[PDB]
């Protein structure tokens, strides 16, 4: 539901100082959406694609984040070592302690 | 154990198609990040033809 | 094997390294490539592999 | 309210709540028994009647 005409200032004064940044979208079915990369990857660029997810910034309403963060951690896509960013303008308490 | 039902091939298994657990075993056996390798085979077995 | 793919070399800054990749890619889908690899992989050799 | 072998996942509890679960799941296999090895005429067995 996100209109990226949000960051679109973002990407632009980013992509000025040499940083790769990537966007992607958030599927519906995030369980299809997983399954595809296993299914359409070769194990040479999964290899990349894990050290990418290293460091992410996550745009989105927090039911969604509770289930897509779940999601990453139980396929083990990341480990001790990252950092996400979580940024929205309404999380209640109740939604921080999960 | 269900590792002994991986290793030996003698009794084929499956499941109803497209069921929850399909789409369960079809996660696993693809990911190349999983600690155990066990469901590589499940789904090695399960998708024939 | 991943990470790896064969090749060949060529000077340091060396500008024909634009050529390979649009007739790799033709040589492919016409299949002479596949042409000069059975040429220099032919099924029937002396042995079986 | 709904109530029946109904499982909590990532994608289901998008849209709605859950309660605490009141049984673990848990993913296991029908097998037919093997019948008792043993036989009071083994020994007879290598020929026919």
């Amino acid at each position: 539901e996100y209109d990226i005409r949000g960051i679109q200032e973002f990407l632009d004064k980013v992509s000025q100082q040499g940083m790769d940044v990537a966007l992607q979208k958030v599927e519906n079915n995030i369980n299809k959406m997983i399954t595809t990369l296993f299914d359409t990857m070769r194990i040479e660029e999964l290899n990349r694609y894990r050290d990418t997810l290293r460091r992410a910034i996550l745009v989105m309403n927090p039911a969604t984040a509770k289930s897509f963060i779940t999601e990453v951690v139980e396929t083990n896509l990341v480990a001790f070592d990252c950092h996400w960013i979580i940024i929205n303008e309404e999380i209640n308490d109740v939604d921080v302690q999960e | 154990s269900l590792q002994d039902l991986s290793k030996q091939t003698e009794i084929p298994y499956g499941t109803v198609l497209d069921s929850a657990v399909y789409e369960h075993v079809r996660m696993k056996g693809l990911n190349p990040f999983e600690r155990d390798s066990m469901y590589s085979q499940m789904w090695r077995m399960i998708n024939r033809s | 094997v991943a990470d790896r793919g064969y090749g060949i070399a060529l000077q340091h800054g060396s500008p024909y390294r634009d050529v390979f990749s649009q007739r790799i890619l033709e040589l492919q889908q016409n299949g002479d490539m596949d042409i000069l690899k059975h040429k220099w992989w032919p099924k029937n050799g002396q042995c079986d592999l | 309210i709904g109530i029946s072998a109904l499982t909590i996942t990532p994608d289901r509890e998008n849209v709605v709540d859950f309660t605490t679960r009141y049984m673990d799941y848990s993913v296991g296999v029908l097998l037919r028994r093997a019948e008792k090895t043993v036989d009071m005429f083994a020994c007879l067995a290598p020929f026919d009647l």
